[PDB]
């Protein structure tokens, strides 16, 4: 009876799983570790702080290592219910990293939006909201403290913290760009909300502090990290209104080893808007009665998952005039290669074409390198937007070939490639190993 | 069918399916580039000059060089 | 001048049907065939003459 | 006072596996099949004198005693250089002398 | 003061911690891999795909190795919002590996509808769900490809990826048989839907392309991968609705190392019901009003998380005569199991029991090998189907030990097992190891 | 075209990521392990 | 300082993107094979 | 030792049982092939009653 | 009020003499034998 | 098909109503054989 | 005029404008063989 009854129970299939024993699942010996601390410090920044300025600061050498940063803004919000989206995210319109002045990333505003798409899950993405966003419904007056945790190559995991010990020449360096425009901030639609406070800012980084003798390697030593870096530009897109699916092919300037491309389409007036808006919940301002309006979003439930209202019809990627694939209609890009290879769940108007196996993960895994692909274009095919968005009767009963009216405004067009690079550091000098 | 019989079991097999076992003890390597498809000794092209005819492959023996090059024409260029 | 008999393929011999094709453009370095085991064995031949392009 | 062995990002670098051989490597990036003027010069035995070629003669010019130099960077270095400057005409020793001097300097 | 005040704090309690260091936690190191690309290709399907119909595909050797695969359906919705669940895996009523003329194994639509019910969990049921099912309310006459991938022992990870230049004598082929009846697509319980449009399928095979070097050893050397496979038998049930509990022993007849046991019951007039129907909120079609009947489900919530509902009261499985361990109640089944063998949620009326660890992983963890036992039983006790389905005061306002009368219709039981097996590739032909 | 127009667009800068490699991924070796089952056993509470 | 083995003096940064000499030849392997070797004798104003 | 609780006799034995009354002849378990391997036993008779 | 049909599998066993028995078991054997290939197709039946 | 001024000056992807006539699709291949002539009878080489 | 019959005599014609074909693509074992083209391409350039 019991366990001891299967343990009994034992026979020729099973050498290739019990044979020779080499772990046991109860004897885990933990590793011993070199000691450090973490602390949270404030840094100061270099600007005047409001809508359309632009800020900086020069991190410290406070620290040996330096590894999570977090910039928190503290606003009031000018709207009611539902008239936010990511306020804070849509504020930090970009954060720019330098180490030496050699530029190492530069994340934007619409790719923290994203991310968050793609790559967050298991209800960080909620917690997310929570840190970005007016998640209760508040009203008219609330101030709330917000965090916009960063997201470059030493932010998410200790293994790759950059060394501060080594820099002795170079300082590390961000750059903030803030939106002239936050909706339901200072700006409700096109309008502007008079009395509109300007943020308060701040920039907390996390520092690691090590022992004795292992500050001391760290000095002596030379560091090589394995970087990840965005590469992105903005460009514009043709949405037809009607008789065709117009074709568009758009040239992927990328120098790098890749993870993945991801692109959206967007309506540049409305942070973070990747579809159609029609008069159906959650893609319309007063959806469901005679006050809707298909021209403005409910803003805070922006983000949908019915790809209905989405653009994309079809895309192909040519790789020096070579089909890297036969075409693909959009929902494989929205759903299936993101479920296949990070497991998440992707809102409707955001798609990936991953090369790697786990692009979520540090350890790589496959790579697309476009330092050796001369003319690379992603060939993308956009559906009829014949229906009318106002009556739910045509905007929730129709075929895979056509979408509303009004993704027409879905002009602006972001295509990001997710690349590799090397962070070699000796004798107090940084710079990347590649520079294409 | 025959009770006193001995049991037929793979002699076909073992006599005309296989792997032309003989042939491939003498020469073990495969034609590696214009000639591959013909089995021969050493790596490369070298131990060679073996044929295949209407069925399998075979050794091309003196006796059926002949048979071939008279008939022919083959040059039969090593 | 008799173009069936050559050294390469040798003499009134075609190559046969092809099955489980190499679809890939890759030469798909050939398998010597063999019997392994009494059971399931295949009769296909190999797509010898498929040229290592690469 | 200085460690004398590098717990490098990728330590084993090149060596020490037998998924590929160096010379597979260069001739990917070259894009170009082997040739004895490849196999010789992205060669274990050529990148062994090289490694102790630099060794020696920075220990002759200087008073520093070096270690074999992050073999990821060399390769790289050997192939750019051979693609910016392979001349030959057959004479594969020629060649090399020639191309493995520039890999030194 | 900061971290140097805690690096200082080096008591006798560190010399387990930070003594004699054998890690740092910042240097990733990641280990370099074979160079490799991956391309989704469409096959070719032999046969007309329709509503019944069976059809089956040859996959190509245009790679030379396999990962996902995922079938690709178009259908055109027949009832309104609501009346769909999961659609797309239901059509994909039978799915079965061939390699070589050998069987490796079949899933089953109400497997793959376990599966997913039992090991996906938060964003990844719900992109799972978005694939298969139509989650916006969306009306009749709507338009939408769905993406079901497969779940064989080389789908989900790339460790057991089925190599194509280690098979060049044998061909690998998968059948399929479409479901006949399609809830809200070609029929609404029973009755045919008049004007029903026959689907349209496709299959996509994720092709691995690998280096020369690479290639030649797997097409030279040997192969043993140990993969998993499911068994499955289906049998019925019976529960009286009032008088006694009943009871019922079923033989097993599975023949592997096995991971765990999942089962469930079901009502096969429907699709995914796997708990009695009530009129309790999104229990039945029309629940909470006038209109609500308890015959016929509001099939788009068909899947609760109310175990009330559910018609299992106890089991154990016995080997030998022998109990491997004490009764349980459905519940644990339901709740406990899941919760230490996977980390999820498992719906109302699916239920498992692990051998394995971590079954949801693939590295073994521990193995029951119904090989070597002579007589395996699942002994079930159902609860007594007394309780009026059709007053929640008496649906939402009763004991463990009890169920809904209409609990009487799951009448059947469906048990699977996941197993290990070892596939064996020599000289391009494949097979598995064990078969009994 | 397809994988291999990938796999060609191969350069200098791959040796740190796949060069002299290490691993694969689509070959896994599993670690073998100690035979052992599971087993859940009632417990006697004592008191009331 | 003078034992610096740990030390990794050599970075080939300026050698990724290399063409034969300095011409644009659109680097990316558009064939996608083999690309064999042209010899090269260095003889200039008039090849032979 | 864990057979503390019984030996398990009936091994695989009468999962292709002999159900005869005459012993069946031993069949030696013999160089099979790599893609069926069995896992049963011959299930002998120990007393061949003739 | 159709009932369910009742199934009962009947199956011819042959008993053979001891020496036979003896050949069968430990001689190897081959049997030439039929197989059925099937799968189902539509038809293109005209009308006028 | 009936009015000149939609059929000789239209666009290059479109083409005549009349055109859904054209339903037969004939599509043709030459390829290599040979003849063997021996002992008074001939036939294909390649089957 | 009509345009059900046509002036059997005159049949053959050169104006493309009357023509089905829109594209066409060969492929062979799944790959492409060329790029697609359009009609014209086949009834004008390669009989050039």
């Amino acid at each position: 009876a019991g366990g001891l009854s299967q343990l009994v129970a034992y026979g020729a299939q099973d050498v290739y799983l019990t044979g020779n024993p080499q772990i046991t699942f109860f004897k885990t010996v933990y590793r011993r570790y070199t000691n450090f601390a973490i602390e949270s410090i404030q840094q100061t920044i270099n600007g005047s702080v409001g809508f359309g300025n632009k800020v900086s600061t020069q991190i410290s050498r406070n620290g040996d290592l330096i590894t999570d940063i977090v910039v928190e803004f503290v606003l009031t919000k000018g709207g009611n219910g539902g008239t936010t989206y990511y306020p804070a995210e849509e504020l930090l319109q970009d954060v720019e990293l330098e180490i030496g002045g050699q530029r190492i990333d530069k994340h934007y505003n619409d790719w923290f939006r994203t991310y968050d798409a793609l790559f967050r899950m298991n209800d960080d993405r909620y917690n997310y909201r929570r840190m970005t966003d007016w998640v209760n419904n508040e009203l008219v007056g609330a101030q709330k403290r917000f965090y916009v945790p960063l997201i470059f190559f030493f932010n998410q995991t200790p293994g790759l913290a950059l060394p501060l010990i080594a820099l002795q020449y170079h300082e590390v360096k961000l750059y903030f760009t803030l939106a002239s425009q936050v909706q339901g901030v200072n700006y409700n639609g096109s309008s502007a909300i008079a009395g509109a406070a300007q943020p308060t800012m701040s920039v907390w980084v996390d520092y690691i502090f090590l022992d004795t003798q292992e500050r001391t390697r760290f000095a002596q030593l030379p560091h090589e990290y394995l970087i990840e870096q965005l590469q992105f530009t903005g460009s514009e897109t043709a949405t037809p209104s009607a008789t065709t699916q117009a074709s568009q092919n758009i040239r992927l300037n990328f120098n790098h080893p890749t993870k993945y491309l991801a692109w959206n389409f967007n309506n540049p007036t409305n942070y973070g808007q990747y579809t159609a808006l029609a008069n159906i919940p959650g893609a319309c301002s007063g959806a469901g009665t005679a006050a809707a309006t298909v021209t403005t979003p409910d803003y805070g439930n922006t983000g949908t998952y019915n790809e209905q209202l989405a653009v994309l019809d079809s895309a192909k990627i040519q790789l020096n005039g070579q089909d890297r694939f036969a075409t693909r209609k959009g929902s494989y890009f929205n759903k299936v290669q993101p479920y296949q290879s990070i497991g998440g769940v992707t809102p409707a108007g955001v798609y990936l074409y991953s090369f790697a196996l786990k692009p979520a993960g540090r350890q790589p895994s496959g790579t697309c390198n476009f330092s050796r692909i001369d003319n690379a274009t992603l060939s993308l095919t956009y559906k009829t937007c014949s229906i009318d968005a106002t009556s739910p009767a045509a905007v929730l009963g129709n075929t895979e070939t056509v979408t509303a009216n009004t993704a027409t405004l879905l002009t602006a067009l972001n295509i990001y490639a997710k690349n590799y690079n090397v962070l070699r550091i000796m004798s107090g000098m940084g710079g990347l190993a590649y520079a294409n | 069918s025959d009770y006193n019989a001995p049991n037929d079991f793979m002699k076909i097999y073992y006599s005309n399916i296989v792997e032309d076992k003989k042939l491939a003890e003498k020469y073990p390597f495969f034609g590696t580039g214009p000639f591959t498809g013909l089995r021969c000794r050493k790596p490369n092209n070298v131990g060679c000059n073996t044929t295949w005819v209407s069925g399998q492959l075979v050794e091309l023996t003196p006796k059926l060089k002949e048979q071939i090059e008279c008939k022919f024409g083959i040059q039969y260029v090593k | 001048n008799f173009l069936t008999a050559t050294q390469w393929i040798g003499v009134n011999t075609q190559g046969s049907s092809l099955k489980n094709a190499n679809y890939d453009l890759r030469a798909d370095p050939i398998i010597p065939k063999a019997d392994v085991g009494p059971w399931m064995m295949s009769s296909v031949d190999p797509n010898i003459y498929q040229k290592p392009l690469f | 006072a200085f460690p004398t062995e590098n717990p490098y990002k990728l330590s084993g670098d090149f060596g020490n596996s037998t998924l590929e051989p160096t010379v597979t490597a260069a001739l990917r990036i070259l894009h170009e099949s082997p040739a004895p003027f490849n196999t010789e010069f992205f060669s274990r035995k050529n990148v062994d004198f090289i490694q102790k070629k630099l060794i020696s003669e920075t220990k002759r010019y200087t008073s520093f005693d070096i270690g074999p130099q992050n073999e990821d960077e060399l390769i790289m270095m050997m192939a750019g250089i051979y693609v910016q400057d392979s001349t030959f005409d057959g004479n594969i020793k020629a060649g090399l002398r020639k191309l493995n001097t520039l890999v030194i300097t």
